[PDB]
């Protein structure tokens, strides 16, 4: 798994690769990994695919009961909610999980809370098997106050590197952006990014 | 006469602290009316702010009980409340187990249940309050679903709920007569307000300013409450014709 | 054990092999291995056999129920919602993994869920020790837009490359096609390409051939009047 | 908080009278006339919708209602009480029998399991009886189609037709002058139609009534093909023109 | 060590034309040691009749289990219970067990009193049905079952031809397995008369 | 709180009586006439059923006679609907019992079971009292035939014949009166139907009204069967003693 | 009348009958008087006997040894509160190093006796408290009701008669406030306090209870020969 | 403990059990009784592990001794048997088993026959002529098979036992400290005081 | 009659007679008060001095949640304190799961749906007491008020206890005369005033004052007490305006 969220100028995009592996067998090439947890609070999923969706499934649930009574959610809030079932049930879990989200007050957000159910919060956030080999890449090209085309490009060329050498992941590089104008879903197919 | 004290049958088979509790349900005297549109269900209620020391922000008897669904309210605030926290946690848990959005007659008939139990336990007392719920469901189409301290609940075309239910009901009543269709034959959610103000309106015999009144709307993938100036807009319309 | 799913046009079809064993050994050579959720949400099982027959039956009961309650047709996403909340309660212990399929009032749905709770959404899919023998002909002739006929013939391919080349499946392939608007068609031993031949001999005996050490009448009945 | 009220208050009076099952028969006199009709080839229950309000809509409310493919079930007295058994019986129809036998159970037994809350209701703490009267018809192969009346003590009794609520005994009169071991579910229909004219007031036709039976099998309403030995519901609720036809003939 | 094989012994069913068959050994063992000669497996409540094998003492608890549950069953229902009915209750009475299960492998044999079907079944140690046309095989020569079962089986034998099939499937395939044999019982059931036939057999 | 509604169950009266228990045996003194009648080749159960109708399904009704197991039965009178909660309970003891020893539960220790049962209710818990009294009609092969009697005190009693319900004082003369010890199952069947032919409040007694049961060693050789007899077969022994 | 039948109902106007009987226990029960300076703080108590032969019921309890207590009315629920003290001062003590202060350790008995006038089956508490102490913030005095009602005071008195011994204090207020670094002089005041509610009767040395808790002084109890001296 | 027998012949049953009580290393006891009546014509015999032996046969005998008491009955020993059986296969799946095994020899007064069952730890009961428990029967059951008759007095079972504890004796690499042997028969239960 | 015994009982009118009389008990205490000002809110509450020897300033009757709520309330003081003793529970597992500080309307609800709770059963007793309390959250200053029934509602002042006539009106002359707002300053001192006013009704025995606020300028939107200088500047202000 290859995942990162990154902020920019008008908000946070996510992007995750589409591989799930049993082994050495691909048991889905084309997964989404790129989860709604409320309107503009979403999360890359790493590490258990039981576990991961387990946990957002009752986030989202949170999250929904808490509008309800107290109005839109922020995602430090939404991270949170992560954190403590993340860490409460640490013996039992295995969760790498980033979340990002868009306020309008506080804009684009990312919290990563990797294995311990640790909170860190961060202007990009890499994680899954494939980041290792994209950390020095990633600290040479990210910027703060990106363009959206810019953080697509930054997001895409970085997973490229991570799909290239990490075979626990690949297929499509899935992204989702999240900023005042709402919620937009790009797709890159192997055919674009295999020749980057 | 402690069959009048608790919820069991007197010798006329009847339920005293269910009637009682009926009662209790016209205490903050105000009037609501709710009715269906094409795309739409829209809901009215009175809105009185007897002390100026109280911000009229916060003085309200709608809900919004889920992103789809709406709930309207006759009878004491905490009571109201009470069932209105009830709701929104029975519709959060039934997204979560079944994998679908509560439908508003599905929501209506737990909330029915669960009143229907407060009139068979004696340890537990109904709660003084008619809950109306609205809803756009995405297999039924615009839904008017009602509850009360019996723990009966039925559709409705359209309904009022209040001191004054029988005249709006009347007047709601003779319009469907005319018209033989179960809704409002109206494309905007606008003028589906108007029609429902204006009906209380001649059944009341009273005016309205934008402050007098409190309104609910339900469209496909939403329910909101309008703001005062939007309620506003809806009362020059209605003068203006 | 084989079974694929396959999204079409109008719908989804399922289908599986017939083949159960223990062992190297094979218990049933005509196993049934489409279970019906509700009359238009079936599922194909792999793994540990009772637990997918308990799993399905158990959440097939629960969302009857809810059928009624809500007096709504049952949807897939409230049995997939269910299985897998149930199955990761029991963290990977109850040895069911699932291939369910079925339309409802909102569409034709098409997912597998694992033992340990875990989900996938897909338009072709394929589960048990056969699945990638049945992986290959649908990654070779899969594509978008299938008919109803298509649909069948490559499900019904998909777990013939599985009987034939995979050991643990065999004998018959079991279809169940479920289209928008129509009752679902269970088709069961759509395929028979595994009849055994005659035999060389009989093997009937003399009557007589047996030696019997002693005979009595068993009772079955209940105790008897006057 | 925590229920407090753990004794029973149903108690025996002097004179042996158990006052809130009496009381709760009471509600269930004022309650809308149904009644039941055995035929040799199916069962016919039937009833009046008696709408509350003209806005209403009374098809949402249903006071027939199925609780196997092959039973259903009708009542008089308290809906809300009714509605809360509708979904007791349906659940322990499957927990108490489909889940250990692998098939719905047999009409007597479900009606015994619904006795059994009823008459919980009477002795148990902090409760009060229910006050609905059923009437509970069915098929399954072994007994065939049968009748059953479940009054709110949990008491039980087979039928071959009668009526509960407010016109009851003069329907049971009537009942008691047409019905023969001989009649075809058409004719038990016909004469559930004529019965049920006697005690309705104002509006009759399809949909101020309710009327469901229990008869062939149905494999239209079964919802998939491809099973033999499953055959469909023999439980179907008639539709509003389906009645209209058989108020011509009338 | 192993449940399934500490104290021996095979069950085997067979359908024939309006007729079933279930046959058993009648060895109870502690592994090496041959502990009883008299330890039936087939049981009946009513018409309907239960084949156990595996571990002795959920053989008997099962049995006893059963003739409980058949009991309340006929009390309640006014009749006897059927096959396929006790078929379900069987399966469910296993899985109820499923984190702590009777080692056993069952057999249910019996004809339907109202249809006069041939009905036999089989079941793994958590409740799994096999509900075979043929025939059904169960215990330590179950291997050797199937291998006899699988080449003497023909469908629709007459009830004293299909006598002969199982009891040479049995008697042969018991004894290629130690700890299977020490005689063994066969059961020729119709839809009102059952006879039942103790075997003369090797004792070794 | 709570204690405010509490007729408290489970109390003396001054006089050293069970209030509830003295008015669920008032209650049982209106429900229909059982009559159970222990000769030296079998027991005979008889009982009234309450004021019936032409519609009501006969064949297919039970208010009176229950099977308990294939050796044991119970007559009923009092509230239906408390009687078949104990009628399954002490299915369940039987089977328990005959799971645990692999034998027949005796007659006396499920009657002690399930009047033991009924005592608790009148000691702790709040609850009311069953309005039921059984008589047991069984066999086991320490006692042989026996009758038994239960009430919602929980106190039982053995006898060679008694009745229950409606008009005990009469129908207890009358039987103390024609009972003799050589008596036959035949002639006890004579015994209770006009026993209860007498002391009916209906003005004749029909098949209709009747419920019937032997428990006979008529059953072929070394064991016993129950009978409970069909609406025609009641009707035919209402002809065959001269009745109807 | 109709509404003193358990703790749980409210009379017409308003009142809690049950509790204001519990407040009565604490009038029938013996004087005892608490009184502070800003170095020390002072209880003194009139112990009562059951009769000549009987011994004089004791009245001051120890809670820590930087607070206690005097008591009147009912003795056995004094034990149960004290007893209460005893493991919260404890509690903070082993959990935070801490001595628990004596303003929040009578929030603490405010709690817990609020707890019993609001549930179903329960009782009031039938006794009031004098509770002194030295903590961070100096001497301390706080007297207790069971209906919950904790008030910080410079000196009071509670029991029978006890109005006599709060009127004194009021006079004495400027004075005895002042008397810092002596501890004899504190008390004298405290038993002067306490003899403005006798009569007929005159303290004697098995009659008289004394307690005292200052800046380097643990909270200790006088009684017997130990208090003639003030006599 | 260690070895235990039982033969059941025309009109009694006979059980002999051994006498030695080791504790690893030393022979601590050499007249242990490993036996225990359960009612006047039912005696049980157990060897199993440590403890767990005498805690089960006394709560057994405990049992039956009430039931005797509440019915003012004496149960067959078929039914008692049966109880047993119960007690170990429900023991079993308990937190910790007992570990113990039985033989239960009893005289049923209404049939007039003796009757001899055998019961593992399992909960494995078996009705038998004679039986054993441990290694006890692989020395003796050659023996028995060839000797045994139904039809023998108690006198001829007492010398088959004779033979079957001096073939342990000679194989056997324990010493068991010889056998205690108690008929059980229609008078009730002796010991016999000379083997 | 008989159906005011018990709590949770309908009369014949639809009321809950226990609850009203509880009513009773807050209309009996001391007056306490609720003034919402520009970027926050001030609490104000009447001490009476029963007795000399009450030590000054020391029983303390305003209670912090959280660190941005203040509440205050009249009738019986330890029903209050139960209340108050919830709502910090309520108050810490919102900020354990949320992380962020309870939203003013938010924490309302739970102490409302608490109270409410309370005339649900006969095997308890209604709260005792009128609670003022309010804060500063992320949307800004909320005054509330809630009632032994669980009424609550927003306020832009709020008056309890037995001068709350008085108070109110006062009150309503503030909400008249300052239609853009007042100042957290001025709201102190006009809190002051309005106590000494109220007091009146209470005018037999002398009292203490005792004021508490949250601001967003003044206090960085944290409950603190008013102390020292600034209570005794609002103590005179009060004095002038009654002679
Ligand atoms: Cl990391
Ligand atoms: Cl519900
Ligand atoms: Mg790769
Ligand atoms: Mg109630
Ligand atoms: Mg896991
Ligand atoms: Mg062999
Ligand atoms: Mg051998």
């Amino acid at each position: 798994t290859s995942i990162m969220a990154v902020t920019f100028k008008d908000g946070v995009i996510l992007g995750a690769d589409s591989r799930t592996t049993t082994g050495a067998y691909i048991a889905n090439r084309v997964t989404d990994k790129l989860t709604r947890v409320h309107d503009k609070i979403w999360c890359c999923r790493s590490g258990s695919a039981a576990d991961t969706q387990a946990i957002a499934d009752i986030v989202q649930y949170h999250l929904e009961l808490y509008t309800s009574q107290y109005g839109t959610p922020s995602t430090e809030t939404a991270a949170s909610v992560f954190k403590e079932l993340c860490y409460e049930n640490k013996d039992n879990l295995t969760a790498g999980i980033i979340v990002a989200g868009y306020d309008d007050k506080n804009k684009g957000e990312v919290y990563t809370i990797p294995l311990g159910g640790s909170v860190h919060k961060l202007p990009y956030a890499i994680a899954g098997s494939g980041s290792t080999f994209i950390y020095g890449y990633c600290d040479k090209n990210f910027r703060e106050n990106m363009s959206k085309e810019e953080t697509v490009d930054f997001i895409k060329h970085s997973l490229s590197q991570a799909i290239k050498w990490d075979g626990s992941s690949g297929g499509v590089i899935r992204m989702v952006v999240l900023t005042a104008a709402g919620v937009e879903r790009l797709i890159f197919y192997p055919d674009e990014y295999e020749q980057l | 006469g402690y069959d009048r004290h608790i919820t069991i049958f007197s010798p006329e088979g009847r339920l005293y602290q269910v009637e009682y509790a009926f009662k209790a349900t016209n205490q903050t005297n105000i009037n609501s009316l709710a009715v269906r549109g094409k795309d739409c269900t829209v809901v009215i209620s009175q809105k009185k702010v007897p002390d100026k020391l109280l911000d009229p922000t916060t003085v309200s008897y709608i809900f919004c009980i889920s992103r789809t669904i709406g709930m309207v309210v006759n009878g004491p605030i905490p009571d109201a409340r009470n069932a209105a926290l009830r709701a929104k946690a029975e519709a959060a848990e039934f997204r979560y187990k079944y994998g679908y959005d509560m439908p508003c007659d599905v929501l209506a008939k737990r909330m029915a249940n669960l009143s229907q139990i407060y009139t068979q336990r004696a340890y537990m007392r109904p709660l003084g309050v008619i809950l109306t719920f609205v809803s756009v469901d995405e297999e039924l189409g615009p839904s008017i679903y009602k509850t009360d301290p019996a723990g009966y609940y039925v559709g409705y075309k359209a309904t009022a709920t209040g001191p004054k239910q029988q005249e709006i009901t009347t007047n709601l009543e003779n319009h469907f007569k005319k018209s033989k269709i179960d809704h409002i034959n109206e494309e905007s959610w606008e003028k589906v307000v108007e029609f429902a103000i204006t009906h209380m309106i001649d059944a009341l015999g009273t005016e309205f300013s934008k402050n007098d009144l409190e309104v609910g709307v339900a469209t496909k993938d939403k329910f909101f409450t309008l703001s005062a100036e939007n309620i506003e807009e809806r009362l020059v319309a209605i003068a203006e014709q | 054990t084989t079974i694929v799913g396959v999204k079409f046009n109008n719908g989804v079809v399922i289908a599986a092999d017939t083949r159960s064993t223990q062992g190297p050994i094979v218990a049933d050579k005509n196993c049934a291995k489409l279970h019906r959720i509700s009359p238009k949400i079936w599922c194909a099982g792999a793994g540990t056999a009772a637990d997918t027959e308990a799993v399905t039956q158990l959440i097939g009961s629960n969302i009857e129920l809810h059928s009624l309650y809500t007096s709504r047709e049952p949807r897939v996403v409230s049995a997939l919602q269910m299985l897998k909340q149930h199955l990761f309660k029991y963290q990977g212990h109850i040895g069911a993994y699932l291939i369910v399929a079925g339309v409802d009032p909102t569409g034709s749905h098409l997912f597998s869920i694992h033992a340990n709770g875990s989900t996938d959404v897909g338009y072709y899919l394929s589960l048990g020790s056969g699945s990638l023998a049945a992986m290959a002909v649908l990654e070779s002739h899969w594509k978008q837009d299938l008919t109803k006929e298509e649909a069948i013939k490559l499900a019904s391919d998909a777990i013939q490359a599985g009987i034939w080349n995979d050991l643990g499946s065999g004998s018959n392939v079991d279809v169940c096609v479920m289209e928008i608007g129509k009752d679902a068609e269970y088709l069961r031993n759509y395929l028979t390409p595994n009849v055994r031949e005659e035999k060389q001999k009989s093997y009937k005996f003399p009557r007589g051939t047996t030696a019997v050490l002693k005979e009595s009448i068993v009772n079955i009945c209940d105790i008897q009047e006057e | 908080m925590t229920d407090r009220y753990s004794f029973s208050l149903t108690t025996f009076s002097p004179s042996g009278k158990l006052g809130q099952i009496d009381y709760a028969l009471t509600a269930v006199k004022q309650g809308v006339t149904s009644l039941g009709i055995k035929a040799t080839n199916g069962v016919v229950i039937a009833t009046e919708k008696k709408s509350s309000s003209p806005l209403a809509m009374s098809e949402t409310l249903s006071k027939v209602s199925l609780l196997t493919p092959d039973i259903g079930a009708v009542y008089s007295g308290m809906g809300p009480d009714y509605r809360v058994l509708v979904d007791k019986s349906r659940k322990v129809a499957h927990t108490s029998y489909k889940r250990i036998y692998g098939e719905y159970p047999p009409t007597k037994l479900l009606v015994s399991e619904v006795a059994k809350i009823m008459q919980e209701a009477t002795q148990s703490g902090g409760v009060r009886p229910f006050g609905v009267s059923l009437l509970i018809a069915g098929h399954d192969e072994f007994n065939g189609f049968s009748l059953y009346q479940v009054d709110p003590s949990g008491s039980y009794f087979p039928w071959k037709a009668t009526a509960i609520g407010k016109g009851s005994v003069a329907a049971k009169t009537f009942l008691e002058k047409r019905w023969n071991d001989e009649l075809e579910l058409e004719d038990a229909i016909h004469i559930a139609l004529l019965t049920l004219k006697e005690s309705v007031e104002g509006e009759f036709n399809g949909d101020t009534i309710e009327l469901a039976i229990i008869g062939d099998e149905n494999p239209d309403l079964l919802g998939y093909t491809g099973i033999p030995t499953d055959k469909g519901p023999r439980f179907r609720k008639l539709t509003s023109q389906e009645i209209n036809d058989r108020l011509e003939a009338l | 060590s192993d449940p399934s094989s500490i104290n021996g012994g095979i069950v085997v069913a067979m359908t024939g034309k309006d007729c079933v068959a279930i046959a058993c050994d009648l060895r109870l063992g502690s592994q090496s040691l041959g502990v009883s000669n008299k330890f039936e497996k087939i049981f009946h409540y009513g018409h309907v009749f239960l084949g156990i094998t595996g571990l002795a003492t959920d053989v008997t608890t099962l049995n006893e289990m059963f003739r409980y549950k058949t009991n309340l069953y006929k009390l309640k229902e006014e009749r006897a219970i059927e096959p396929e009915t006790f078929t379900q209750l069987v399966s469910s009475s296993l899985y109820e067990r499923r984190f702590g299960p009777y080692f056993v492998g069952p057999v249910v044999a019996g004809i339907n009193s109202k249809s006069g079907k041939p009905f036999i079944a089989g079941f793994d140690l958590i409740g799994c049905i096999d509900e075979a046309k043929d025939f059904i095989v169960s215990g330590t020569a179950s291997d050797q079952l199937f291998g006899m079962c699988e080449s003497l089986y023909e469908p629709n034998l007459e009830p004293e031809d299909l006598f002969e099939t199982i009891s040479q499937a049995l008697l042969n395939a018991a004894d290629r397995d130690a700890l299977s044999g020490w005689g063994a019982v066969v059961y020729i059931i119709k839809k009102d008369e059952v006879v039942k036939r103790y075997l003369k057999m090797r004792q070794d | 709180g709570s204690r405010r509604y509490d007729s408290r169950t489970t109390i003396f009266s001054p006089e050293g009586r069970l209030y509830q228990v003295e008015y669920a045996l008032e209650s049982i003194s209106h429900a229909g006439t059982a009559i159970g009648i222990m000769a030296s080749d079998g027991i005979v159960l008889a009982a009234e059923r309450k004021v019936t109708s032409t519609l009501l399904e006969q064949d297919t009704s039970t208010e009176k006679l229950y099977k308990l197991n294939d050796k044991i039965a119970v007559a009923v009178a009092g509230l239906t609907a408390d009687a078949e909660i104990l009628i399954n309970t002490a299915r369940i003891h039987a089977q328990n019992y005959l799971k645990t020893y692999n034998e027949d539960i005796p007659v006396e220790i499920l009657v002690r079971r399930l009047s033991d049962i009924k005592q608790g209710y009148t000691q702790h818990g709040g609850l009311r009292p069953f309005g039921v009294s059984f008589i047991y009609a069984g066999y086991d092969d320490r006692y042989g035939y026996q009758l038994y009697t239960s009430n919602p005190s929980g106190n039982y009693t053995g006898w060679k014949a008694i009745s229950v319900g409606a008009n005990t004082s009469a129908a207890q003369t009358l039987l103390q009166m024609d009972y003799k010890d050589d008596m036959k199952v035949d002639d006890a069947i004579e015994l209770a139907l006009k026993t209860l032919s007498k002391t009916t409040d209906s003005s004749a007694l029909t098949y209709d009204r009747l419920e019937f049961a032997t428990i006979r060693k008529g059953a072929n050789d070394g064991e016993v069967y129950q009978k409970i007899f069909k609406p025609q077969e009641i009707k035919d022994i209402l002809v065959k003693t001269g009745i109807t | 009348n109709n509404y003193d039948g358990d703790t749980v109902t409210f009379s017409p106007t308003g009142r809690l009958f049950q509790v204001e009987y519990a407040l009565e226990a604490i009038k029938q029960g013996s004087v005892t008087v608490g009184l502070r300076s800003n170095t020390h703080a002072v209880l003194v108590a009139l112990k009562r006997n059951a009769d000549e032969l009987s011994s004089y019921q004791k009245k001051i309890i120890k809670c820590d040894e930087h607070m206690g207590l005097s008591l009147a009315g009912l003795a056995p629920d004094a034990r149960v509160l004290s007893n209460y003290l005893r493991q919260q001062c404890n509690y903070s003590s082993l959990v935070f190093n801490r001595k628990l202060a004596v303003e929040r350790a009578g929030h603490l008995l405010c709690d817990k006796a609020q707890k019993n006038t609001q549930s179903y089956g329960g009782r009031p508490y039938g006794v009031g408290l004098l509770i002194i102490g030295y903590d961070k913030s100096g001497a301390h005095l706080l007297e207790f009701q069971p209906s919950g009602n904790v008030t910080e005071l410079y000196g009071t008195a509670i029991g029978a008669r006890s109005q006599g011994a709060k009127t004194y204090l009021e006079r004495t207020l400027d004075t005895f406030i002042k008397i810092d670094g002596n501890p004899d002089e504190l008390i004298k005041a405290g038993v002067e306090a306490i003899s403005q509610s006798l009569r007929d009767e005159s303290l004697t040395v098995d009659n008289l209870s004394i307690a005292i808790v200052g800046k380097d002084t643990p909270f200790t109890i006088y009684d017997g020969e130990a208090v003639a001296k003030y006599i | 403990m260690d070895i235990i027998l039982g033969i059941r012949v025309q009109d009694s049953v006979i059980l002999a059990s051994s006498k030695a009580v080791t504790r690893g290393i030393s022979v601590l006891k050499d007249s242990d009784d490993k036996t225990r009546q359960l009612s006047p014509h039912t005696l049980m015999s157990f060897a199993g592990e440590a403890g767990d032996t005498v805690q089960f046969a006394e709560y057994i005998q405990a049992n039956i001794q009430l039931y005797s008491i509440r019915e003012d009955y004496e149960l067959s020993p078929q039914a008692v048997s049966s109880f047993v059986r119960q007690e170990l296969a429900k023991s079993i799946r308990s937190r910790r088993p007992y570990q113990v095994n039985v033989l239960i020899g009893g005289y049923d007064k209404k049939k007039n026959k003796p009757e001899l069952y055998q019961i593992d730890y399992l909960g494995t009961k078996v009705e038998l002529p004679y039986g054993a428990h441990g290694y006890s029967g692989f020395y003796t059951f050659s023996l028995l098979d060839h000797h045994y008759r139904p039809d023998m007095t108690t006198e001829e079972g007492l010398d088959l036992l004779k033979l079957c504890v001096q073939e342990l004796e000679k194989r056997m690499p324990m010493d068991f400290k010889g056998v205690i042997v108690k008929i059980v028969d229609k008078d009730g239960i002796r010991q016999v005081d000379d083997f | 009659t008989g159906y005011d015994l018990s709590n949770s009982v309908f009369s014949p009118d639809g009321r809950n007679f226990q609850v009203e009389y509880a009513v009773k008990a807050v209309e009996n205490g001391t007056t306490s008060i609720g003034i919402k000002c520009n970027d926050g809110v001030v609490f104000a509450v009447e001490k009476l001095i029963t007795s000399k020897l009450l030590v000054p300033q020391k029983n303390v009757k305003i209670q912090v949640v959280d660190r941005h709520i203040g509440c205050v309330y009249s009738g019986l003081i330890p029903d209050g304190r139960h209340l108050v003793n919830r709502g910090r529970e309520e108050a810490a597992s919102f900020k354990k799961l949320y992380k962020t500080p309870i939203p003013i309307p938010a924490f309302a609800d739970r102490l409302g749906q608490y109270v409410q709770a309370h005339t649900l059963y006969n095997s308890v007793r209604p709260f005792g007491v009128s609670t003022i309390f309010g804060g500063v959250d992320k949307n800004g200053a909320h005054l509330y008020m809630l009632e032994p029934s669980g009424s609550y509602w927003g306020y832009k002042g709020a008056a309890t206890g037995k001068g709350r006539q008085s108070a109110k009106a006062e009150l309503e002359k503030l909400v008249d005369h300052h239609p853009e707002g007042l100042s957290a300053r001025e709201a102190v001192k006009q809190a002051a005033k309005i106590i000494y006013l109220a007091h009146e009704d209470n005018k037999e025995k002398d009292f203490e004052l005792e004021i508490s606020w949250c601001s967003l300028s003044e206090t960085n939107g944290l409950h603190k007490f008013v102390k020292g200088d600034l209570l005794q500047e609002a103590i005179d202000f009060a004095q002038k305006e009654i002679n």
